[PDB]
Order: structure tokens, then sequence, then C-alpha cells
RNA sequence: AGGUA
């Protein structure tokens, strides 16, 4: 039992015990990259697959082949911390073993000579962090997993557009993993067409002609032969009694010598059964029935070889007479039924203009490339490379398995390139679907959509890099020497590394990690994107993909997605879902034996799920997996229904498996509207970390899992006893049974403190443990941002009352007590970044100095002698941080300026001020200063000081580690020395460093003493080499981009408090803006006198359907009542027994609760620890759909000595008169979103204009004005608003002359305008004239 | 072809001899990158050329 | 690119 749990036990409701612990929430990314990077002894995902696919590379003449052996990952030159500090990527060098082999020159193959290049460096690949992220430019980036149509065959239905004919059609698309798409589509004329990619359709038989198939061969492979024996008169035919279905009697149906069905009759099942039981062999048929038939193959004369019949023509009297007289006896016709295989292939062959492979190749080559005279070799090469080139066309394992699955083959593996048999099978399946025998497949079923995680995308991009470097290598093998030359000189690392960096850094699916919550990071790493390269563009809607499909159940969270124009495209992966081996989504299900529901699990994929019937997680089971309902609700084929308890095959593992972490963290989700729950889940990711991040009273139980699994929490890798606690360091003495052989020593955890996140929010870790605390693996040593006691603590729990209050909470607004700002809660810390670059201009190199010409001495005060502000100095907007100056160029002076300089005796300064000022509107303390001067450029004093600081920090860390290790070494040295003759009297009084100067007689003890002396020397060398290695990193400068001499980074920490205008919300989706912070007295207060911290508009509940917030408020009353009672007991300090009894009763209170009770804790210390942790309230865990009921909430409220109805009458603050009827009060978890009003102001009257236009916009310090778009112009035109419109258009927007004249007039105190002409219109005129078009302005 | 790449491919004009110097710098950078295996250090770039190093960065 | 209405 975790000691972290011992410190605070969250009361968990829920009547159905979970049998499957929550999976490691980041398993997707970690497993993806492990598959990408780990060695494979066989062809498997990752670098190995790409290398074995592209290697060996064969030379274009020369017999000089490059063969692959293996790859090795070099250890990164910089760790994560220094990578973030220095702004460089966290990457590992890639080194590959290769061999150049030269065969017999020139003769059949066989090696003559071979040379080996070992560990050749062909680029650096970003290495994955332990948090599941990558560091690329000092910013921690995340690669979102992509949901894309799986390689294979999709038999889609074409509907809604019918070529003005109706009769919706079918089309089969072969989507390769890499290569060209293939399409087999139908037309309303019942003809089949082939499209390579999306070019012009060709008749479908052309591909078969190119595949070297005769017309008779095609007809045999597709249609069924019908045997016609030339006997009696005008032939008889061999009739299968099963063949005649849905046909009319146009021919006498004879059997046993007599006709059973006469011509003109309707053939039913009775006649069919009679014929089958009578076993009709052959029947005589009239020639009229024959005249509509089609001959399958060719027929020549049997005595003179004259052609009289060929493949695929209709039959007629003359042809029948010719074939009868020629000497034939057997005629093979085509079976053509309008319900069975129809006249599709026959008519397609009729449309076919080609009859041979060569013409098919010509047609393919001309449709793929317009014109382009069809050279036979070129056409053959194009056709072969389109579908049969392993380096140009590939399906991969997933594609092959889907290909065989849709064609119903027991094979699940095979060659990536297509074969003729596969194409023919695809045609047969599509034709059967056209006949109605087959069924279409959704392109939205999760079985047809595969997830490319980080590893697969990286491997594909690395394969592209290998392809381009393969082109380079193949060019070089013939351009370069055809004999011995070292292969490292012919491999180019620039393209592969550059492309890999392009993928990881600048891509649609490589995003800055949304880093303001542990939940935000978890959601971003679990995000599933339908966009990106190879996915879906935003040109969609396209409702199908955006809509939630029934297969998403338990695989993708249905209620978490952005509300922008990408809704239903950016999903979040469910809590329990994991990627299948083939990349599909599989979810765990408890295997259900007919009678007993077993505890064993099976991860069912999407397609496998439909076969079985799956029971809902709400099913009530007593004892060992026995249902209490004979008919239980389940889902089998995507439709929910009641099934008897003896046919169920699987059950949901947990009630929370149908949502993601963000959705799962919302309490009483079962009581909320899906729209508003979606809004709440989306906003929960935007919570800003809070300085006092305590806990949510009403949790869901995923708080601990989310906090632990995210990287923001320092978790003890190996258990033991806490040896040292510090705000920056935590040192753990590992347990005896957990240390490696020899001296493994201590485990040190450096706590990340006050570091800029990607949202300019502070992320620091505070130690939540103390000295001597026993910790074990998986314990929370340090609580990260928005995390306390190992629980996820985004927002804060606050007392809220649902009532209108003088209209200040009017739309969705929140009213907030002054106690909130007084308690300094919801007060966030924003660490923003400022960069001042001293560059090298052609006017002269810029420099950083304290002395700035023509500036106030206050600016000089805050800087050192190096021109850099002191760390910890308080600065405001406009203050100078870095004393940059730029060599001033030539100066032009107006006559008045010349007169003034002549008068005052002053002259132009040779250097202009370019110092970095604080942008106006922000304040705060300079907490950190970074100085980056490139190697080869002289260092300044401040950089030397910073390097010395970090050097001594590393030195202190190393010295602490070394002194602990050497203290252990000296202790064991004394232990050895005391043995073999008592030498403990003098040794005990001697310094531990003088303990190796005592000799001993020749023995095992003496040899051990010598070995330990050698170990001491080795430890000294280890310390020296470690210090040297880290000093090399510290001392060396950062190789910056050319042009910048130095970079000065300054961190500003703004303690930004909550104020009116800030956006604040709840978990359930209730939103709003804080209207006014009233004084504490004005708050309505209860009878006891506690004023309510927050007042919410109650009218927002019954229309937003989110009653769950009311239940959360009531449960908050219950929790805080238990907390108040336990706090009163603690102040009264009754005894251990009373507090233990009360806590036990509180945990017991419920119904079929799986909480588990005490005593299993310590008698006194743990009881008081729990009491101190709960005095602020007992946290309650409400599972997502196994949550607490109203009866349980009311019982818990009764335990808290609180009104059962959850409503207390409140006395107004202004009038001191109680409101009529009670009002709902309670402790609700409220969130401060990252939409602070301080960031939302921008205002300008003068500033950034533009180059091409004069529209005012630009600047991250002062932005442009507000876009007065066409909507607002219409709004003004609607009124008689003319002069205001003209101001919007000319004076303040684009008329530079008018703008200056207006500014001068307003300063002078005059209000009138020059209409002028906006510069935008002059730009328009000049640009129209730039074409061959005249445009002018004409007077009357 | 080299003249065309020098003139009509660069948005800003770069002299042909300067283009050849750039190509030599890039080739030597690739050589040093694949030899050292880490990165092209400006010191070695200066050593290989007769060119000081500030001219190299410009 | 992500997020807000």
């Amino acid at each position: 039992y975790s000691y972290t749990e011992k410190k605070r036990i969250r009361k968990d409701f829920g009547k159905r015990p979970q049998v499957l612990d929550v999976p490691y929430l980041l398993s997707i990314q970690l497993d993806s990259f492990q598959k990408f990077i780990e060695q494979d002894p066989e062809g498997q995902y990752g670098l190995e697959a790409a290398f074995r696919s592209v290697f060996p590379i064969q030379s274009y003449s020369g017999n000089s082949e490059l063969q692959y052996v293996s790859y090795r990952l070099g250890e990164p030159v910089f760790d994560v911390q220094e990578c973030q500090i220095r702004g460089v990527t966290y990457s590992a060098p890639l080194r590959v073993k290769l061999r150049l082999v030269i065969y017999e020159r020139e003769a059949p193959e066989g090696t003559v000579k071979d040379i080996k290049e070992q560990e050749v460096y062909m680029g650096e690949i970003p290495l994955m962090t332990d948090n599941g992220t990558f560091v690329i430019n000092g910013t921690e980036r995340v690669i979102v997993s992509q949901l894309h149509r799986s390689p294979g065959v999709f038999f889609d239905s074409d509907k809604g557009k019918t070529h003005s004919s109706g009769k919706v059609l079918y089309n089969a698309r072969i989507i390769p993993y890499r290569g060209s798409w293939l399409d087999f589509e139908f037309d309303p004329k019942d003809n089949l067409f082939v499209r390579i990619d999306r070019r012009r359709k060709l008749p479908a038989t052309i591909i078969l002609r190119a595949l070297n198939y005769t017309t008779e061969q095609i007809l045999d492979l597709f249609f069924e032969k019908v045997i016609f024996e030339i006997r009696d008169n005008k032939l008889q035919m061999e009739l299968v009694p099963e063949r005649l279905r849905g046909e009319t009697a146009s021919f006498d149906i004879e059997a046993n010598g007599k006709v059973y069905v006469e011509k003109g009759r309707r053939i039913t099942a009775r006649h069919i059964r009679q014929l089958e039981k009578d076993d009709v062999k052959l029947i005589e048929v009239p020639v009229e029935y024959i005249a509509g038939k089609v001959v399958a193959k060719d027929y020549i004369d049997e005595s003179t070889g004259e052609l009289i019949c060929a493949a695929n023509m209709e039959l007629s009297l003359d042809l029948l007479a010719k074939l009868s007289q020629s000497g034939h006896k057997r005629i093979e016709t085509l079976f053509t039924n309008d319900l069975d295989h129809g006249p599709y292939i026959s008519e397609t062959l009729r449309v076919d203009p080609t009859n041979d492979r060569l013409s098919a190749l010509v047609e393919i080559y001309r449709m793929m490339r317009p014109g382009e005279p069809p050279t036979r070799e070129a056409a053959e090469s194009l056709f072969e490379n389109l579908f049969f080139s392993e380096d140009r066309y590939d399906l991969s394992a997933v594609g092959r398995m889907k290909f065989n699955r849709s064609l119903l083959r027991e094979e699940i593996e095979g060659s990536g390139i297509l074969s003729k048999d596969d194409i023919i099978d695809v045609m047969k399946k599509l034709i059967d679907i056209r006949n109605g025998k087959g069924e279409v497949d959704d392109i939205d079923h999760l079985g047809n959509r595969r997830i490319r995680s980080v590893g697969e995308m990286a491997e594909n991009q690395f394969r592209v890099g290998l392809v381009r470097v393969e082109r380079a290598v193949k060019e070089r093998l013939s351009l370069g020497d055809l004999d011995t030359l070292m292969p490292q000189d012919m491999i180019n690392a620039k393209p592969i590394s550059a492309a890999v960096k392009e993928f990881f850094g600048s891509s649609q699916l490589s995003q800055f990690m949304d880093q303001n919550n542990p939940l935000s990071e978890i959601t971003h790493k679990r995000r599933i994107s339908a966009l990106g390269p190879g996915g879906l563009t935003r040109e969609r809607a396209g409702f199908e993909v955006r809509d939630v499909h029934p297969t998403h159940y338990g695989r993708v969270c249905p209620i978490e997605t952005p509300e922008g124009p990408n809704i239903g495209l950016i999903n979040s992966l469910s809590v329990y879902a994991q990627t299948n081996e083939y990349g599909f989504l599989e979810t765990p299900y408890r295997k259900v034996t007919d009678g007993v529901v077993t505890d064993e699990i099976h991860y069912l994929s999407a397609i496998e799920e439909g076969n079985y019937v799956i029971a809902q997680a709400n099913s009530n089971l007593d004892e060992e997996g026995h249902f209490v309902e004979d008919l239980v609700t389940c889902r089998s084929k995507g439709e929910s229904s009641l099934f008897s308890r003896d046919q169920v095959d699987y059950m949901d593992v947990s009630t929370q498996q149908v949502v993601s972490v963000g959705a799962s963290l919302i309490p009483f989700l079962e009581h909320d509207d899906a729209n508003r729950a979606l809004m709440g889940a989306n906003m929960q990711r935007q919570a800003v970390p809070t300085l006092r991040a305590d806990k949510p009273l009403v949790g869901t139980g995923m708080e601990r899992a989310v906090a632990v699994d995210s990287g923001v929490t320092a978790v003890a890798k190996r258990g033991g006893v806490v040896q040292y606690v510090d705000a920056s360091r935590i040192v753990i003495k590992v347990n005896e049974d957990e240390m490696y052989p020899g001296e493994a020593g201590i485990d040190i955890y450096n706590l990340t403190k006050y570091t800029r996140s990607n949202q300019n929010t502070c992320i620091n870790q505070m130690p939540c443990v103390s000295l001597g605390e026993p910790v074990e693996r998986g314990d929370v040593l340090a609580d990260g941002p928005s995390t306390d006691l190992g629980e996820l603590a985004l927002g804060q729990n606050m007392r809220v009352a649902f009532m209108p209050w003088n209209g200040y909470n009017f739309e969705d607004s929140i009213l907030v007590s002054e106690r909130v700002v007084q308690e300094d809660r919801f007060t966030t810390i924003h660490i923003q970044e400022l960069a001042c670059v001293s560059r090298d201009t052609k006017l002269g190199p810029e420099e950083i100095t304290a002395d700035i010409p023509n500036v106030g001495e206050a600016a000089l005060s805050k800087l050192d002698e190096s021109g850099i502000v002191y760390i910890g100095a308080e600065v405001t907007g406009g203050d100078i941080l870095v004393g940059k100056v730029t060599p001033k160029g030539e100066t032009q002076l107006t006559p008045e300026e010349k007169l003034l300089r002549a008068i005052f005796g002053e002259k132009a300064s040779d250097v202009k001020d370019s110092s970095l000022r604080v942008p106006n509107g922000v304040s705060g303390t300079v907490i950190d200063v970074q100085v980056f001067t490139r190697d080869g450029v002289e260092k300044d004093k401040r950089a030397l000081e910073i390097e010395e600081m970090q050097l001594k920090q590393a030195k202190k860390d190393l010295s602490e580690e070394l002194q602990i290790l050497e203290a252990g070494l000296f202790s064991r040295i004394r232990a050895v020395l005391v043995a073999g003759g008592v030498e403990a009297e003098k040794l005990d009084k001697l310094p531990r460093d003088r303990w190796l100067e005592l000799g001993l007689t020749d023995e095992e003890k003496q040899n051990q003493l010598e070995q330990l002396a050698e170990q001491y020397d080795e430890l000294k060398h280890e310390f020296e080499k470690k210090l040297e290695a880290k000093r090399r990193k510290i001392t060396q400068g950062d190789d910056l981009a050319p042009g910048v001499l130095k970079i000065v980074k300054v961190y500003l920490a703004v303690k930004r408090r909550i104020q009116p205008g800030d956006k604040m919300a709840g978990r359930h989706g209730n939103k709003g803006v804080i209207s006014k912070i009233n004084p504490i007295e004005d708050m309505p207060y209860d009878e006891n006198g506690t004023p309510v911290d927050i007042v919410l508009n109650p009218l927002g509940v019954p229309s937003r359907m989110n009653i769950g917030q009311i239940l959360e408020t009531h449960l908050g009353m219950a929790a805080k009542g238990i907390g108040d009672k336990i706090n009163a007991m603690l102040k009264q300090q009754q005894e251990v027994a009373k507090l233990r009894e009360f806590i036990q009763r509180a945990y017991d209170l419920g119904a079929d609760v799986r909480q588990k009770v005490d005593l299993s804790t310590f008698s006194d210390e743990e009881v008081m620890r729990l009491a101190e942790n709960l005095r602020k309230g007992m946290p309650i865990a409400t599972p997502v759909f196994d949550g607490a009921k109203e009866a349980e909430i009311k019982e818990l409220l009764k335990l808290g000595d609180l009104p059962t109805s959850g409503q207390i009458r409140l006395y107004d603050g202004r009038t001191g008169e109680q409101f009529e009827r009670p009002v709902t009060v309670g402790y609700m978890y409220m969130l401060k979103l990252n939409h602070l009003v301080d960031d939302k102001m921008h205002a300008r009257s003068t500033g950034s204009y533009s180059l091409v236009t004069q529209q005012p916009l630009g600047g991250k310090a002062q932005f442009g004005g507000q876009r007065f778009g066409e909507m607002e112009v219409w709004a003004l035109e609607a009124y008689g608003a003319a002069y205001t419109l003209q101001e919007m258009l000319t004076v303040k927007s684009d008329d530079v002359n008018g703008r200056t004249k207006m500014y001068k007039n307003i300063v002078d105190g005059n209000h009138q305008m020059e209409p002028g002409m906006p510069e935008s219109f002059n730009v328009l005129l000049k640009e129209i004239r730039s074409l061959g078009i005249n445009i002018e302005l004409e007077d009357e | 072809i080299t003249r065309s790449i020098a003139d009509q491919a660069r948005t800003i004009r770069i002299p042909v001899h300067m283009i050849e110097t750039i190509n030599k710098l890039n080739r030597i950078s690739r050589q040093m990158l694949q030899e050292m295996g880490r990165e092209p250090t400006p010191e070695e770039l200066a050593e290989r050329m007769l060119m000081p190093e500030d001219k190299i960065r410009k």
C-alpha cells in the first residue's frame, strides 16, 4: 500500500470493482518509439525495416554494392536539461555499419573484395524523453499520433451523385502503404473502369491485357462456362439444375425425355427443386434462346483452319451453322445472369480498344502522362514500377493483412507488391458486391482506420530520406570510382538529417506541447489527429469523419474534441485503449465464460468486436461473475439490445473505458449534457497552474494516475529512505534489497523549479516528503505544477453559491469575493522570455554595455558593469534589461536640428541606443539570465559569472555524491582493517582520509585493503574525469546562427493575480468572466457566518443541462462538512480513537463501496497525518459512470451535520436580511483558464504600420488595431454612418497623409479630416496597372 | 548550368567565384561533419580555408 | 500549428 496513499486516502465511491488497473497513459508514444529505435532480429518496424528495405544498394554498372549490417545509437552529447537550457535539440547520433563489396570485374556475381565502414554517422535522430516528448530547439515538442485510412482494399459505395441515372454504384480502392492508388469503379452503364491514382478512367480489361491475359482467359477467370453439345438439331446444352434462378421460360425445360416447364412460364422454387431431384443432364433448346448468348473462346475450322468464331461475340444462326459444319461438338458459352455475374466483364471487353499487352501498356503510359510517345520499354517500366516494384510500391504487413482479410483468406502475410491473383480477386469481390452477394465496408469503421504513432511516421520519413540518399549513392557509384574507395566519403548525412529535422520540427503533426497542466500534456500525447501528411485536409465536413461512429466506443473518446473547424477530427484516445500490433485500436474486454465472467482480459480490435456480443460495464454481478438479470443490456453488431445472460461473450473492463483522461476527470459526467461536457473537457486542458494548488474535493480517481504518469511529478524509481530533502534536491538512500551488487549508493532527484513552459507559465516541483520518510517504488517524491500529494490539482476548490446577485453574474459571469485575492489563490506565475541579440551589422558590431548615450541614470542603476540587469531586480514595463547599442550610421538633419546643434554645441552621437526595454504592460522580477556567446568570440563578465555559477553547482553535486560514496568506502575500509588484528582504537580517532596509511600483515585482509585503495584511486579519477567532461560542456559557447555575436535571455516572473476580466470556469463546462471582486463583507453568508467565496448565476444550469455541477456542489458540501467536523475534532484534539472512529465511519458511509477500510494504517502518526490532510475536507472520488447517487450524497451530508437538501439560507451582506427560501451553497472545483484579461488587451493610437499596405498591424509588444472588416463596414452603412465610416477607412486606416494631419489636428485641438485617398486604393490601382489593364481616375 | 544556378537561382545576386567558394565551404563542411561525426566546427572550417572565419560566417 | 468566442 503506497505511503503516498497513506498520506491522503481519497474516498472512492463505485459499486463495481475494477479488475484492470489504469494503463500507463503514455504507453502509446513510449511503445511506438521503442519499436522505432530498438534492434530487431528480423524484419520489423523501425530503422531496421527501412534499412533492409533500401539496402543493399546496387550500383548502375560496376558491381559495387553497399550492404547494411546494423545501426548503433550514440549517447547524446547533451542531456535533456542542458538541451533545454542551451536551446539545442535532444538527439542521439545515428551510426550504421556498412560494407562496400566489389565483385568479379567483369563476370557473373560473386564477391572479390570487401571493405567495411564501421559506425558511419549519417545524421542525428531526436531521442525520446522519459515524459514521451522530444526537445528540438529548446522547446519540448510532441508528435501527435495520426488516424488515417488503413492500407488495403475498401469497397465503398458511391451515392448522392449518379451521372443523371440513379442506381448508386460501388468502387474498390486499393490504397497502398506506399505507392500509387488503384481504383476499380462502375458506371451507370454497368461497365467497369480502372483508374491509377485519379486520372482518366480506362476500361477495366486494359489492366488485365497489360497483365498478359487473353480475352478467353479473362472470361474463364470471371464467368462460368456453359457446355453446349452439338447433337440432335441445333445443339443441346448441359444444364445444371441449380443454375436456373430468376429466369423466364424462353426454352423448353425437359427432363427424363419430357418437358417439365414449357416456354413462357414463371420458374419458381417448386420447379427448381423438381429439376434438382430429377438431376437433369442435358436439354434441347431452341435457337432463339441461343441467339442471345455469347461465345467464350475462339473457334476455327477443324479441317481448313478458317476462323469462324472468336472470343466474346453474340451467337446467331449463321455462326451456329458454321460451327456445326466445321466439325465442333462442344461449345463453351458464357453464363450471364442479371442476378448472378452480370454482363460487366463482357461489355468491358467490348469497350476495350486493345487486345494485347503492348497496346494496354501504350494506353496506360498515355493516360498516366499526357502525350509522351509510348516507347514500349518506358511503358513496361511504368507498369512494373506502378504496382510490382518493392522500392516503389508497398503494402506492408498491415496492408497485406487487410488485403487478405477483405478477400477472406486465412493468410495474414505476404509480399507487399500486388500479384495478378490479388487483382483478379479484387475484381471478383467487387463484381460480387455489384451482384449483391458481397457487402460494402465503411471508411469510418475503426477497423478500416489505422493509427500511425510517432515511430511509424518517423520510420516512413526516414525511409524517404533513405530513398533520396539512395539516389545520391547510385549516382555516385557510377560517377565515382568503380574500385576501392572508402564508403564514408560517399554517404551524405546532410539530406537524411535535414529531412528528419524537418519532420520533427516543422510539420503539421509536430506541435509545441500544450504545457499548462499535467492533464494538458497527457491529452496532447494521447491526441489522435485525422489531419497531417497523408490524412484529411480541413476541406471536409464531410460529416462522416467528424461524426462519432459506433466503433469509437471504448477506443476513442467521443466527447473530447475542439469546437473549431476541426471538430471530430482531433480526437483523444480512450483511457484503456491501446494500439494494436497492426496499428488499429484495441480495447480490453473481460472474457466471459457462459456462466462465469472471468477476470482474464483480451484486447479486442474493431473488427473482432462486431463478431461477439459485449456486455455493458453497468451489469450487476454477484459472487464470481454471475449476472443478476436474466436479460442484460449488451451490444453485438453495433446495436444495443437485451441478451440472455448465457450468450454474452465479453464484458467491459471498467465503466470509465469509453472516455479519455480529460473526460474521465470530470465528476458526475453521467449527469451532464454531452455538449457542455465536451466544452468542460476542452477547457480543463487550459487550466493555468496555481500557486496554491491543493486538490479537487470531488475527484474521479484518475487524478493520481494522471499526475503520476505525466512527467511533471518526480517519482521514486527505487524505494528506500529519504536521506536528504531540499527545495531543489531530493536524495534517497536506496533499500538494501534494491541496490545493485557493489556500491550503488544514493538516488538523486533534482527538482525543476520556475522554468518557462510552452504557455509562459511557471512549472516548479515542490518536495512533498520529509526526512526519514520510508518511500517505495512509484511514490510521489515531489509534487509538480497543478499537483499536490500525487493528485492532479489543476484548479482550486471554493465555496460557491448559486444565486443572482444584483446582476453582476448576469450571462455566465462569476462574482468573486475579495477573500479570494486576499488568500492569494488563483494567483498564477507567468514566466515570460525576452531575448536581446547583439548582432554583427555592416555598420559595425553591436555591443552590450552599461553606458548608454542619452538615457536616464535610473536605467543605468539596474544594470551591472556588463550592461546586464542583476538577477532578482524588479522591473516594470519600459525598463531597460540589456544595454544593447548599435553603431549609428550616417545622420540626416533638418535645418532646425542643425540650428539647435549649432546653438547647444551638441553633435550627433556615433552610436544609437538599441537597448532591450521591457514591453509596456508587463512587470515582474528577473529570475534568470542566460548569456550565449559563440566560441571564438570574446566572453564578457556576466557570461563568466554565469559559467562559474553553473560550474560550482555541478561541482557541489559531484562533491556530495563523491563524499557519500567515499564515506561508504572508508567505512568498509575500516571494517576490513579492524578484521585481522584489532586496530579500532587508534583508527577511530584518525581522520578517514588517513585510514589508508595503516599497513597490515600479508593476508586476505591486506589484499582487500590494497584493492580498496585502488578503488579509492579509481574513484578519484572518476571524479576528475566527470568534472572535466561537464566543465567542457559548461565552458564551451553555443554555436549560434551566423550574424549574432551574443544572445542575452532574460526570464520575467509575473505574479499575475486574479482580477475582473479573467476567464474562469468549471469542470462541467460552466464558464464565465469574473465581473467584480466585491469586498468580503458584501458576500452572502450562512448562519455560522462563513461568507461564500464565489457567486454563480443559477440560470445557467437549467438551460445548459449540466446538472452535474449541482451534484458536484452538493458533494462539495458533504466533503467540506466532513472536513469541518474533523477540523473541529482536531482543534478539540479528542484522541486517536475518536478521530479514527469518525474517519472509519466516513469511509464506510455508502453502498457496496469498494473503498476498503482501516485499521491497516499506523495507530497514531498515520491517523493524525490523515486528519491534518483532511482538515481542509475529505476528497471524494466519483467514477465517471459508477459515481455516487443522491442517496449516498445525502447520507454523507447527514454525516457532516448539514442540511439534507443541500440548500442553506444565506443572509445578504449589503442588507443583512436573509433571502427568501434557501440557496444552494457548496464547494465546487473551479478552474482559472489561460485566457487572462491582461493578455487580452491591446490598444493603439500609433504604432506598427505595414509595408505593402498601410493597414496598422504588427508587434508582440504593442499590436495593431482591430480589424474593421466588411461586416463592420456593413454595420456602419446600415445606419446613416458616413463620416465615422470615412474615419474607419481613410484617416485612421490607410491614408498616411490624412493620418498625420489628423494627429497634428487633434494635438493642436481641432477636429476635422482630410478625405484624401487610402493608400490601399493606390496600391490597387498600381497593381491593376501592373497587368495589361488600364485603370484611371477621371474628372467630370 | 553552373552559371545558371549561380545567377537565376539565387534571389539576391551572388558572384560566381563567391558561389564556388560557398560550394567548397559546403563540401568541406560535409567532409568534416562525416569525419568528426558531430558537427562542422568553425575552427576547422577556418583551418581548411585561407579565409579568416568572420568572412566564413558572413 | 494549437486554443477562444
